RNA sequence: UCAGGGUUCGAUUCCGGAGAGGGAGCCUGAGAAACGGCUACCACAUCCAAGGAAGGCAGCAGGCGCGCAAAUUACCCACUCCCGACCCGGGGAGGUAGUGACGAAAAAUAACAAUACAGGACUCUUUCGAGGCCCUGUAAUUGGAAUGAGUCCACUUUAAAUCCUUUAACGAGGAUCCAUUGGAGGGCAAGUCUGGUCGCAGCAGCCGCGGUAAUUCCAGCUCCAAUAGCGUAUAUUAAAGUU
């Protein structure tokens, strides 16, 4: 296919161990392109498993055919699980967020302050 | 005509022009705030007050008509108006004992055309534009 | 409250003092009906734009010569005329300025050049080409008429690659027609 | 006359009424400032030097 | 706002000051004469078993009153930064969406052919008449091509979403996918048209229109000006060499 990706302003970062650039993807006669057919092209240049490579932030120039967006590939999953931000990991399974609601958790606090010792009755079931 | 020079006249010159705009008719009335106590309206564009009475007043020489006015009470400061309303038939929409809004006439607070001693012109009536009422977009809820 | 917003913006024209004088009517219809303008306030655009380019240099001309203040705006101001094909190379000097008009301007917007370059056949067809996603400039597609084409860029306006006319898939009314037509056979 | 002097709404009471006569749609933005210059400059009738204006009814 | 010199404004996102219903007194602490701390008087006011007890939205939303006059009792700590014993907890600070013709930038609402009549060049001809090439309209009405406003699948967007940009499928003949607000005596662009009223009804910033043949009222038609905007009230700058 006509689909095709390019790599700008790349730099290596022993700090965080991690490498990361800049990613142009042309595309004339089609939609975006998904983020699963960019990674796993990706994998393709770097000779990795697509499986430590996260991309984010694309978007389409007026007049369509090309659109850039940003990218970094982990020396392995474990260093990717400690130095990504947590909502890129649940975007593909890898993190969970929790289900209360923000006055679910203001109101539980305030309840517990009418009370001293033991409290937990206004907070397993209260 | 002799009006000082001197490269240290700068005193005399300040003080007699800061004593001489007191003259100026618009200058003073402006700056003393009688005018701002005397207005019936306390600095506002616009009022709400509540129909008394509709009277017809007659119009100054050399013409002849008798021009539709009303006479009405403000809500702020109970005090009393009259005003004009504009176009053919409107007196008929206006009843009595209701709340209308009034604006002023177009010459800051000085009487318009033929009309003796009318300062003021009805905009609203009940909540609805006399000019809605007039071209048919709208009527008076009852 | 305090916020991370901005508030800095500006207005592109003035409105004349007199409103129905005979002599300034006439003069600026005739500016709109032969460069194909929409509206009064399109053409009083361009005479502001004029108006701050000339109190520039009539205040640059009041400075001694090879003043150091004088040497870097005027060699600025004049480049930036020269960038636009407004100003001849061979002038290259602040008292030309002085001599410019608005028809110098009108003259380089991109729905001027698309009708003078011959992919248009009026003043009027040219705008309706523009705003239709049928021409570009460089690699670019460009959307809008009053755009100032640099002495550059120039040579580089063309028509769209997806285009009916430029080598792309034909409109919605031809696609009908042939379908209905084929369909005029039976079963379509 | 008739009823009293001093009556409000009389004259637009007594006025006799007719409906629109209009059918066909006018031109907007660019093509009535094209229409105006064709008009006014481009194919036009000389006169004697007391010249005519756009409305004239006799 | 402004030739040059000036006049008017500044409650309001940055910096400094003051104050948490009105006055006064004080604890703790490096820092307070603190009010999301305390004690009392003065003004309001809630509950009561009448013995008693509790209070301060000029924080964010929301309500009453006032008046010509001002938005949702929504989502989140992802960004920017701050606090704590802390790489981990917290933040109506702050960010996001809703309402929004205060106000600013861009920009649609028709383009092009064929045909009949029309204007004017130019040629043949004494004149008449014909050939003619480039531009206007507009009617009985002709013709094919282009497109987003809308509807709606997918990617992208983001904490999660919406919006914008990208892209398949439907989407235009005009009698609709119908542009408005003020005017046509003068100042000041534009009717010495046609019907009604008769110093009445009304118009008119100012000068002035109307009393039976109205260029000015009420309406039909035609035309003018600005245009997604246009009119009116009131404060203020220029015009004002009328400070």
């Amino acid at each position: 296919d006509t689909v095709t990706i390019r790599t700008r302003k790349f730099m290596t970062n022993r700090l965080l161990q991690r490498k990361q650039m800049v990613i142009d993807v042309l595309h004339p006669g089609k939609a975006t392109v998904p983020k699963t057919e960019i990674q796993e092209k990706l994998a393709k240049m770097y000779k990795t498993t697509p499986d430590v490579i996260f991309v984010f932030g694309f978007r389409t120039h007026f007049g369509g055919g090309k659109t850039t967006g940003f990218g970094m590939i982990y020396d392995s999953l474990d260093y990717a699980k400690k130095n990504e931000p947590k909502h890129r990991l649940a975007r593909h399974g890898l993190y969970e967020k929790k289900k209360t609601s923000r006055k679910q958790r203001k109101e539980r606090k305030n309840r517990m302050k009418k009370v001293r010792g033991t409290a937990k009755a206004n907070v397993g079931a209260g | 005509m002799g009006k000082c020079r001197g490269l240290r006249t700068a005193r005399k010159l300040r003080s007699h022009r800061r004593d001489q705009k007191w003259h100026d008719k618009q200058y003073k009335k402006a700056h003393l705030g009688t005018a701002l106590k005397a207005n019936p309206f306390g600095g506002a564009s616009h009022a709400k007050g509540i129909v008394l009475e509709k009277v017809g007043v007659e119009a100054k020489q050399p013409n002849s008509a008798i021009r539709k006015c009303v006479r009405v009470q403000l809500i702020k400061n109970g005090k009393k108006i009259t005003a004009f309303v504009p176009n053919d038939g409107c007196l008929n929409f206006i009843e009595e004992n209701d709340e209308v809004l009034v604006a002023g006439f177009g010459r800051k607070g000085h009487a318009v055309g033929d009309i003796p001693g009318v300062r003021f012109k009805v905009v609203k009536v009940a909540n609805v534009s006399l000019l809605a009422l007039y071209k048919g977009k709208k009527e008076r809820p009852r | 409250m305090p916020v991370a917003r901005s508030w800095v913006c500006r207005k592109t024209y003035v409105t004349p003092r007199r409103p129905f004088e005979k002599s300034r009517l006439d003069q600026e219809l005739k500016l709109i009906g032969e460069y194909g303008l929409r509206n009064k306030r399109e053409v009083w655009r361009v005479k502001f734009t004029l108006a701050k380019i000339r109190k520039a240099a009539r205040e640059l001309l009041t400075l001694d010569e090879k003043d150091p203040r004088r040497l870097f705006e005027g060699n600025a101001l004049l480049r930036r005329l020269v960038r636009i094909g407004v100003l001849d190379e061979g002038k290259m000097k602040l008292d030309y300025i002085l001599g410019l008009k608005i028809e110098d301007f009108l003259e380089r917007r991109l729905q001027t050049q698309v009708f003078k370059l011959g992919l248009a056949k009026s003043i009027h067809h040219a705008r309706v080409l523009i705003r239709q996603r049928h021409i570009r400039v460089r690699k670019q597609v460009v959307n809008i008429p009053s755009f100032i084409v640099r002495l550059d860029s120039q040579k580089h306006i063309d028509f769209s690659l997806r285009s009916p006319y430029g080598g792309g898939r034909p409109g919605r009314v031809k696609r009908k027609n042939a379908k209905k037509g084929q369909g005029g056979a039976g079963a379509g | 006359v008739h009823g009293s002097l001093a009556r409000v709404g009389k004259v637009r009471g007594q006025t006799l009424k007719v409906a629109k006569q209009e059918k066909k749609k006018k031109r907007t933005g660019r093509a009535k400032r094209r229409m105006q210059y064709n008009r006014r400059f481009v194919n036009v009738v000389p006169t004697f030097g007391k010249k005519k204006g756009p409305n004239a009814n006799s």
